[PDB]
């Protein structure tokens, strides 16, 4: 039945892949999300919009733990991001941890996600993913890292960046406030200030999602006994966000 | 099955028994010229040996045509070892043992390799397959010198062949050197 | 038994801030010595691996692990550490749970970041044995156990560790018909590796 | 017309145009007539040739000792369907020691034809068939169209200008119904019926083919001099 | 519109287009007598540097069966391979020569394989663009000549012409064939009609002849014999 | 689904492949890459397309210990092909116990590219590669490969936005007896002259060299850090 | 998988993809082959590309399929490489199975069969290549030349050109090549090939390649100096 | 079973017996142990009769197809290669086949290839296969020459088969003779072993231990 | 065009998904789901003398604890119901405990997203409301749409006249989450629907599905009349 064995993404006479550009437009119509890299952590932030006032917005999370030390956020189409997160977790387990016994570094996992996203722009009968991803992580041999992945599978490392509707203004603001000496608290404060500009509705702990890649958290590790056994990734509760506001 | 090889300072000498196993009257040659400077001799189960040798020869000739270049004896030996190691795990493994003689033109030196049906490759100054070693190794250990010339290697091989004939007819003797591969007719 | 066809033995011991790995050199078919220059020890960066068993399986595993370590270095932009290479060896062996390689691999190294010597051994299906003192493998494993449980001391300088491991290897190999036609020892520090060939009775 | 590209497209009125084009292919074929009584069944076929130096195209195919058919339209499609019918009859005989009923073979042809008009990548067959047989229920004649429709009739005709033969058969129904035990009379009735569809040609020993099956008669084909006495 | 589309008149587009392609090929003529069957083709050399001995429009299917082709002659090689395999396999399975009609039916079944096969795939993406004249002899039907087309339909002919000049050659064949023709008369008639339909002057290099007899089997004449036949035709005509 | 098929692998009435030409036009809008081969080494220099964010940790890649590539076009397709090339080099090493010659790997990649052009219904790879390698057959080798599947060997080559101007500049001021430092200077001068920007700063460049020595054995591959690029720019005379 | 019918019939009975592949062959560089009394000469034209091209590592457009058989082409280079690889594999397989090297006609027929299969199979496009295959049959002293086309037709020919302005070269060959007395020595055949090539290639003698095939597997590619000597002799004899 | 074939200046001589046994009971004495592959090639039978018959008939089909494709007579080496490759594809399945393929071509001359079900393929001059091969081979070695005339060669083959049939219980019945030349193989008849024994004993004076 | 299959428009939209959303309103029936802190209640607005009324229903029992209500055409509704039943049974077999409502909703939403991304698959023009009383989360309402989007709700309404019901629910919640009362919650939902739409819903004009701690069931017409 399925006869779509041919690519739906082709080169235009001008040399432009139209479907990838349209996916980028869909991303640019999405809500703002940001990432800021500090000397001792990384902050990833996004706005939480509710489709209906009767919907429990807590049941939907735009920031997802990929590995205990790697998390992600998106701008664009939600379901595509959900499926991509599931695939990324599975690839992290089946490609690295089951071979070496350790979770992969941030860069290699980003490369796997980029491979998955690229395959959707050349395989037959498939629409490219309409999302852009910000991935924040920490690994032993490279420290803290932040990456951006596009619908075409291109990824870049960023000291700080933003994606979504208010991308240009947030990028200018973050450029004006970078000094190569920030700490995690300073980065969180800068992220909150930058988000306050791009949010039109109420700006509180129920409309913002924040996550951090910081230090190991022995409290979020439900067992004791192994000295070498930490989940650096941590999601801030709404109460903590309200306190910081 | 007599398969023997001696590597001397400038060349490699291979000797293979000119006998088969019935009733017929012929002068079997158990060697294949893999390349102008690489020769292979084989022994083992009938049928498998010729098929494996021809397969290897065809692949090496194809590579030589494709690249317009001659593989070194080391690369040829590694390829043959890989083929045998793959075969030992297959449904119908090859029961073939091989000696590979060559003259590396880049390093300008003779090389001798011994591989068995399992896939065990060893580089040796002299080697044998079958029962030739059990009756030849005393003489090879006593008389071998790495700096022997072609004539001295031929004399040592003649003594080894006579020792083999004592406890049994004839052998085919091949020489690989800088000028390529030749067959000895005065032996 | 394929594991007892070619013969051979490998030992590994830990020093103060050093490690040592030694192997025999014999390669024989059943009882005829074929080669006295068959080394069972290889290295991929600063991690060392010694394999006993079928010679074909030894060569095949060496080539496969060289392949995997080269690809790991290309992707990670850094050399692999002994602790991760141990997991890689275990997974590679368990991927052949039913058609297993008949091998006796032993891993020895020094962690670049920590400086702590590391040592481990494996069975043919990838079960990991971590030891703080020593690891043995080969046809003379019982003789090696007897030598090591008596000669080993918890902290030795590399000069003393060399003598200890060499004597253990030689005296265990002289009681094994299928082992011993030469012997090699590796002494491994943070910034230097020394290889020594021992003199032996041959027969 | 944008709805005639393939067989999986309905028209706004609900028509399958590829099927109608296959029917048109049938309507341009040579006329064939089928007839039956309570004891025998007969096929009469008018052949056609490319030119004088050419032979005439065969139109009657034997399926089994008790069953056969005549074709009008695309001959290779008739060959495909005839091979399928032969296989089915052989299967019935081999597995059940049983002679396949004519109605069941019509059902099988209907099912095989239906699958070619609903899926992409395949065209409907381009031939109509008249099938005669004798089984435990007596003599049977069936008409098959490539839309999948199969009908059981006393007599019929298909092909170009078959309407005159059909009218003749409809007028003389009660006559040929009761021609029992006299195969020659039934064959002559069929020949007279097929004579109604001729305009600028006459029946000869080169362009006329006849087939008959019956209570004691296996499916037999007459052509050439064997039909000279029926002209 | 796929490759299996019916026209509103009830025909398949690709088959008709392949027939149009066949109409562009060089001319081949077959004549059947009671002393054997004669096949003849014209060798349409594009350039004077083209060695005409390399043009092979007449091939042997079996000792008693030969063939000639017209149209896209590259497509004919697969069908020739199929026919040779069918004949040899029949000889293996039954220890007898295959009938000419059975071989022709097998070739037509193969030609059908751009759609559903005669026994129930799509091994080809398009129909063949070449038509075949199959000549043969068998103990059941004597000497036979068949014309096979990419539509899966074959006919038997006393004489047939295919290629670019098929219409005029066939018109000549209608007025010149009779059941008492001898083999030499058939050869001369084939040469005469070829000379009539060809734009170039007939000689031993622009055309070739072949014959099938029960005794000697299929054979292709050498250039010397054809040259002698052409000289005989010229002398007899003038 | 026949309507939605674009038929990416068909000829034009002029005998051209539309998708290959369009991919070449797409590549002609990417950052410039230049390869120069001297008598004792190879220089690869690529121009980034930039902000004030993370740079030390996109255009230069390593295949094995002796072969490196410069990429012009889509980065993810290039990564796919680079992973395949790395696997191929490791397979050759495993089979023959020798390092793979550069030409064999280049030809394998070119065949992979050509396959997408001939069969299947998928778009071609919009990537051009500049290969720099060393082998015992010919020594130092420089190659280029395009989406058409054709590969060529060059003494000096450029691929990208300003190939015409860069090639015209490189045709002069190139000699067969140049050294590695002269090649570095020539590559930097060509990049500066062809750049459509105010200045040629260190944060918009990638540099790599393949030579002999430098705390290594026979052949050493050096991928320049941003500080090394800045020092080289100061030394040559750009001072930007 | 992808199995669309790319090559189909047009209402006038033409297959457009094959014709467009022929146009692609027309766009390719010009190749020529001539038969001698006891040798076959294959000449090729090098494209007037940049002067930074490295002649050592670029393909030479004339590939030895076997020690006694060579093939040149005109059209797309990568498709030609695919055909060359298939021909080499088939030659080795035949030598294995029948204990004899292939004849020239057998290899030509195999290549033409591959091309025809691509013209008739679904989901692929036809090769945009035409080929010239030259050699000597084993133990035979008869020169053999053959030409193959994208449709799958092959023929022998005594002298033939393909690619670009092949009509002018073919007219020159028809005027100058005598069937009764073909050139006797190798030198005369090489001179005829070079003079035929000079009718379209006026960009100098650097862009001309000559290969000589002689029985008992004697295949020699002439150096640029010898071709320059031939060209200078022809130019000197042109006027006086 | 006894089969033999040898080459000489006149071509090839092939001589076989005709007895088949199923234990102690003689199933047949009229077995044809020479396969007529084609009018230019002959193949002997040993081991499994069905395998030899089936695969040598298949070999004849393959040689015919080769001659159709290449327009030349196939080489004996090529036909033996085809058969050996085919049987090697089946190695381990349980085929039993030891055969001699005999032919005469312009390029090769007279040629004999022994092909076994184990993949063996040997070019040879004299072959003797079967349970009675020892006696026949002794006769052939004692009396073989290259310059033997056709009559002498045929008589030598018959005498070797007779010597084998006298001593070997599972050998005998009758002797089938064949001569292979350039233009094809010529059948020289079937000779009953019982009458041949008495005729040879009278003419030569041999078998003095047998009372006649 | 881009408006026939699921590919991006130049504005980044997917027209087939929007058209499936339009198709979800082919039946002029509204449904309402509320929570009661110990149960979940869903009510639908089923609207010919020849039909058998007992066979007309848009409320399905996916498992022992999970109930579903569909807005859209009944064929796609039954497709989704069969798929959900199979998924729940497979989950229980593979993992040894009952499938929760939110995980089933996520799985169905993933299938819908697959439809929106693959060309040969068309989206199902339905909106799915799953209700249960989860053993870890209490009363639960979750909803999925043709775009692959799913969320949990305190209460929800679906249909053409859903704005009025949503506004009434929001006003009730602002007055004040959940309903603090299963029969009382059913009567509350009936009264809410009556006030939002109008008229007097007879026993034949509605169908009620109730999910309690260990069960999900559907009330008969007699029970609905008893509520009235």
């Amino acid at each position: 039945t399925d006869r779509y064995s041919f690519s739906l993404t082709t080169f235009s006479p001008s040399g432009k892949l139209g479907q990838i550009d349209y996916a980028l437009t869909a991303v640019k119509q999405g809500v703002t999300s940001l990432g800021i890299k500090a000397t001792n952590g990384v902050v990833i932030a996004t706005e939480k919009k509710s489709s209906s006032p009767l919907a429990m917005s807590e049941t939907l999370s735009k920031v997802s733990l990929l590995t205990p030390d790697i998390g992600a956020v998106y701008s664009g189409m939600g379901p595509d991001y959900r499926v991509l997160v599931d695939k990324s977790r599975k690839v992290a387990h089946t490609s690295y941890k089951r071979i070496y016994g350790e979770y992969p570094p941030t860069k290699l996992l980003v490369s796997e996600v980029a491979k998955i996203m690229q395959e959707a722009t050349q395989s037959g009968g498939v629409r490219p993913f309409g999302v852009s991803l910000l991935i924040a992580g920490h690994d032993e041999f490279n420290g803290f890292s932040l990456y951006q992945v596009d619908p075409s599978g291109s990824y870049f490392p960023w000291k700080a960046t933003a994606i979504g509707k208010g991308s240009v203004a947030a990028k200018t603001f973050l450029e004006k406030r970078w000094n190569d000496e920030l700490e995690l608290e300073d980065a969180i404060h800068i992220a909150l200030l930058t988000l306050k500009e791009s949010v039109e509705g109420e700006f509180n702990g129920d409309t913002i999602e924040l996550a951090i890649i910081g230090d190991e958290n022995p409290d979020l590790l439900g067992y004791t006994g192994i000295p070498t056994d930490g989940p650096r990734f941590r999601k801030l509760t709404s109460q903590e966000i309200n306190d910081r506001l | 099955d007599i398969i023997l090889g001696i590597r001397v300072q400038d060349s490699v000498i291979l000797a293979s028994s000119k006998a088969v196993t019935g009733i017929s009257v012929d002068s079997d040659d158990k060697t294949r010229q893999l390349s102008p400077h690489t020769l292979m001799s084989f022994a083992g189960e009938a049928g498998d040996t010729v098929q494996f040798a021809e397969y290897i020869q065809a692949n090496i000739q194809l590579y030589s045509i494709r690249e317009d270049y001659e593989l070194s004896p080391q690369a040829v030996s590694s390829f043959v070892r890989q083929e045998l190691a793959k075969s030992i795990r297959s449904r119908r493994p090859y029961q073939v043992n091989v000696l590979i003689g060559g003259y590396d033109k880049k390093k300008n030196k003779p090389e001798l390799y011994q591989i068995d049906y399992l896939g065990t490759k060893v580089e040796l100054p002299y080697g044998a397959h079958g029962y030739s070693g059990f009756y030849t190794f005393f003489l090879l250990d006593h008389h071998y010198r790495p700096d022997m010339t072609t004539e001295e290697g031929l004399d040592l091989l003649k003594l080894c062949v006579q020792e083999l004939e004592k406890r049994m007819k004839g052998v085919i003797v091949k020489i690989v050197d800088k000028d390529g591969i030749r067959q000895v007719d005065d032996f | 038994d394929p594991s007892s066809i070619n013969g051979g033995i490998v030992v590994a011991m830990t020093g103060k801030d050093c490690v040592a790995i030694a192997c025999d050199l014999r390669l024989g078919s059943q009882s005829l010595g074929v080669s006295n220059k068959f080394e069972k020890i290889f290295h991929y960066g600063h991690v060392f691996l010694g394999i006993t068993g079928l010679a074909t399986d030894v060569t095949t595993l060496n080539e496969m692990f060289r392949y995997k370590t080269n690809l790991y270095k290309l992707k990670e932009e850094r050399a692999i550490e002994p602790e991760t290479f141990t997991q890689l060896v275990s997974s590679s062996l368990y991927e052949r749970r039913f058609g297993p390689y008949f091998v006796g691999p032993v891993v020895a190294g020094i962690n670049s970041k920590s400086g702590k010597p590391f040592i481990a051994g494996f069975d043919l299906i990838g079960c990991i044995d971590e030891a703080k003192d020593f690891i043995v493998s080969g046809t003379a494993s019982d003789q090696l156990f007897g030598m090591c449980e008596s000669l080993y001391e918890p902290n030795l300088e590399p000069e003393d560790l060399f003598e200890t491991i060499s004597q253990a290897l030689l005296n265990a190999a002289d009681r094994d018909a299928l082992s011993g036609w030469g012997a090699v020892v590796y002494i491994i520090k943070k910034d230097e590796v020394v290889k020594r060939y021992l003199k032996m009775r041959q027969d | 017309n944008n709805y005639d590209g393939d067989t999986v497209t309905f028209s706004p009125t609900g028509r399958l145009f590829q099927v109608e084009y296959a029917l048109e292919a049938i309507k341009q074929g040579s006329v064939t007539v089928g007839l039956r009584s309570n004891t025998h069944a007969v096929l009469v076929a008018l052949k056609r040739n490319a030119d004088e130096l050419s032979s005439y195209q065969k139109k009657i195919i034997k399926c089994d000792e008790h069953m056969g058919l005549s074709l009008a339209g695309l001959a290779p499609d008739a060959r495909v369907l005839s091979n399928y019918l032969r296989q089915q009859c052989n299967y019935s005989s081999l597995v059940f020691n049983r002679k396949l009923a004519v109605e069941r073979a019509g059902h099988l042809l209907c099912d095989k034809a239906q699958k070619n008009t609903q899926s992409y990548g395949g065209r409907p067959y381009g031939v109509g068939l008249l099938i005669i047989g004798y089984d435990k229920s007596g003599a049977h004649l069936l008409e098959f169209q490539p839309s999948g429709n199969v009908t059981e009739l006393y007599g019929t005709a298909i092909g170009a200008r078959s309407q005159g033969a059909k009218t003749y058969l409809e007028r003389t129904l009660d006559t040929f119904i009761k021609i029992d035990g006299n195969p020659d009379e039934l064959i002559k009735a069929g020949v007279e019926a097929i004579s109604q569809s001729l305009r600028d040609e006459s029946l000869t020993v080169d362009n006329l083919s006849i087939a008959i099956v019956g209570k004691d008669t296996p499916f037999t084909i007459y052509d050439g001099e064997a039909v000279a006495k029926y002209i | 519109r796929g490759v299996s589309t019916f026209s509103p008149e009830g025909r398949l587009f690709q088959v008709e287009y392949s027939l149009e392609a066949i109409k562009l090929g060089s001319t081949a003529i077959g004549i059947a007598t009671k002393e054997g069957v004669v096949l003849g083709v014209e060798k349409r050399a594009t350039s004077p540097l083209l060695e005409s001995d390399s043009i092979e429009k007449i091939v042997e299917i079996d000792r008693h069966i030969g063939c000639a082709m017209s149209g896209l002659t590259a497509d004919a090689r697969s069908m020739i391979e199929h026919a040779r395999t069918a004949a040899v396999t029949h000889n293996l399975y039954y220890d007898e020569d295959i009938n000419v009609e059975s071989l022709t039916q097998s070739v037509c079944d193969l030609a059908l394989r751009f759609g559903e096969g005669a026994s129930g795939e799509r091994l080809m993406s398009r129909p063949f663009g070449v038509a075949l004249l199959i000549a043969g002899h068998d103990a059941d039907d004597g000497y036979q000549l068949f014309h096979a087309e990419p539509s899966g339909t074959f006919y038997r002919y006393n004489a047939k012409a295919i290629g670019s000049g098929s219409e005029g050659a066939q018109a000549e064949l209608l007025n010149e064939w009779h059941s008492s023709l001898t083999l030499k008369e058939a050869e001369l008639l084939v040469l005469k009609i070829l000379k009539q339909v060809m734009e170039e002057k007939l000689d031993e290099n622009n055309a070739q002849l072949s014959c099938i007899t029960k005794q000697d089997g299929f054979k292709i004449y050498d250039n010397e014999k054809t040259a002698e036949l052409i000289k005989e035709l010229k002398e007899k005509e003038a | 689904s026949r309507r939605y098929d674009s038929r990416t692998t068909i000829f034009s009435p002029e005998g051209r492949l539309y998708q290959v030409e369009y991919a070449l036009e797409s590549i002609s809008h990417a950052g410039t890459a230049i390869g120069i081969m001297a008598s004792d080494g190879i220089v690869l220099a690529a121009e980034r397309k930039s902000t004030l964010l993370e740079q030390d940790t996109e255009k230069l890649y390593k295949l094995n210990d002796k072969i490196a590539v410069a990429v012009a076009g889509l980065t993810a397709d290039a990564e796919i092909l680079i992973n395949t090339a790395r696997i191929h080099a490791q397979n050759y090493l495993k089979t023959y116990n020798e390092d793979i010659p550069v030409e064999i790997l280049v030809r394998r990649l070119s065949d992979i590219k050509q396959g997408y052009t001939q069969h299947g219904g998928l778009r071609p790879f919009g990537v051009s590669f500049i290969y720099a390698g060393y082998d015992d057959r010919y020594g130092y080798q420089l190659y280029t490969s395009n989406p058409s599947g054709n590969y060529t060997g060059w003494k000096a080559i450029s691929v990208g936005a300003n190939t015409s101007a860069a090639q015209t500049l490189l045709q002069m001021d190139y000699k067969d007896d140049m050294k590695v430092d002269d090649a570095i200077e020539l590559a930097l001068k060509t990049l500066s002259k062809t750049t459509d920007s105010s200045a040629l700063t260190y944060d918009r460049l990638e540099f790599a060299t393949i030579r002999k020595g430098a705390n290594d054995g026979e052949v050493y591959q050096k991928i320049f850090k941003p500080q090394e690029i800045k020092d080289i720019l100061v030394k040559t005379g750009i001072t930007k | 998988g992808y199995d669309r019918a790319l090559s189909i019939f047009s209402p006038d009975g033409h297959i457009f993809q094959v014709e467009y592949a022929l146009e692609a062959v027309k766009r390719g560089t010009c190749a020529v082959g001539v038969k001698g009394k006891n040798c076959v000469v294959l000449g090729c034209e090098r494209r007037s590309t940049l002067k930074l091209q490295d002649t050592r590592i670029t393909p030479s457009k004339v590939s030895k399929i076997d020690s006694h058989v060579v093939l040149s082409f005109s059209g797309l280079n990568a498709d030609s490489r695919i055909l060359i690889e298939k021909a080499r594999v088939e030659a080795q397989s035949h030598r294995l199975t029948l204990e004899d090297p292939v004849t020239v006609e057998y290899l030509t027929r195999y290549v033409a069969g591959v091309q025809q299969r691509y013209t008739q199979s679904g989901g692929v496009r036809p090769f945009g290549v035409s080929t010239l295959i030259a050699g000597f049959d084993p133990r035979d002293d008869e020169p053999k030349l053959y030409q193959t086309e994208p449709s799958g037709i092959y023929s022998s020919w005594s002298a033939q050109t393909i690619g670009r302005n092949s009509k002018t070269v073919r007219e020159f060959l028809e005027k100058n090549y005598d069937r009764k007395e073909p050139p006797a020595t190798v030198e005369e055949c090489v001179k005829l090939t070079v003079r035929s090539l000079l009718e379209v290639v006026q960009t100098g003698a650097k862009n001309i390649e000559i290969t000589v095939v002689k029985p008992d597997s004697d295949i020699v590619a002439l150096s640029s100096e010898e071709i320059n000597q031939y060209v200078t002799q022809i130019e000197q004899e042109k006027q006086e | 079973t006894t089969t033999l074939a040898f080459r000489f200046q006149g071509g090839i001589i092939v001589a076989v017996d005709s007895r088949a046994t199923a234990g102690n009971w003689v199933a047949s004495q009229t077995v044809k142990k020479v396969i007529e592959i084609n009018p230019f090639l002959l193949g002997t039978m040993a081991g499994g009769a069905a395998d030899c018959q089936f695969w040598e008939t298949w070999l004849g089909s393959q040689c015919r197809l080769h001659e159709l494709r290449e327009k030349e007579r196939i080489s004996v080496a090529a036909a033996s290669k085809i058969l050996s490759n085919l049987v090697y594809q089946y190695k381990g399945a349980g085929l039993s086949m030891g055969t001699m393929i005999c032919g005469y071509t312009r390029k090769e001359g007279p040629t004999i290839y022994y092909v076994d079900s184990d993949g063996t393929r040997l070019k040879g001059d004299i072959f003797c296969v079967g349970s009675g091969q020892t006696f026949a081979y002794g006769v052939l070695d004692s009396n073989y020459k290259w310059d033997l005339s056709v009559e002498d060669a045929l008589y030598l083959g018959k005498r070797s088969i007779l010597a084998a049939a006298h001593r070997d219980a599972y050998s005998g019945g009758s002797v089938n003779l064949y001569h292979v030349t350039e233009d094809g193989w010529i059948y020289h008849g079937n000779h009953d072993v019982g009458e041949l024994f008495w005729k040879v004993k009278e003419e030569e004076g041999s078998f003095n231990n047998v009372i006649g | 065009y881009d408006r026939h299959i699921t590919i991006f428009s130049p504005e980044g939209r997917l027209y087939q998904v929007e058209y499936a959303f339009k198709a979800t309103n082919q039946t002029n029936i509204n449904s309402l789901a509320v929570r009661g802190k110990d149960c979940t209640v869903v009510i639908s607005q089923k609207k010919d003398k020849l039909l058998d009324p007992t066979t007309v229903s848009y409320i399905f029992c996916i498992s022992r604890t999970i109930g579903m209500v569909v807005n859209g055409p009944i064929p796609d509704a039954r497709n989704a119901a069969l798929r959900a039943k199979a998924e729940a049974a497979e989950f229980r077999y593979k993992y040894g405990y009952d499938m929760p409502c939110d995980v089933l909703a996520k799985r169905m939403a993933n299938l819908s997203q697959i439809y929106t991304q693959r060309a040969y698959m068309r989206p199902l023009g339905v909106i799915l409301t799953f209700v249960s009383v989860d053993e870890e989360l209490g009363p639960s309402i979750y909803k999925t749409d043709p775009a692959g989007y799913y969320v949990g709700y305190k209460a929800t309404a679906t249909g053409p006249k859903q704005q009025e019901i949503t506004t009434n629910l929001e006003n009730h919640f602002k007055k004040s989450d959940h309903i603090n009362e299963w029969e009382k919650v059913v009567e509350f939902a009936i009264t809410h629907m009556i006030d939002a739409l109008g008229t007097e819903f007879s026993k034949n004009d509605l169908e009620v599905g109730v999910a309690t701690k260990d069960k999900f069931f559907t009330l008969s017409a007699e029970n609905i009349e008893e509520r009235l």
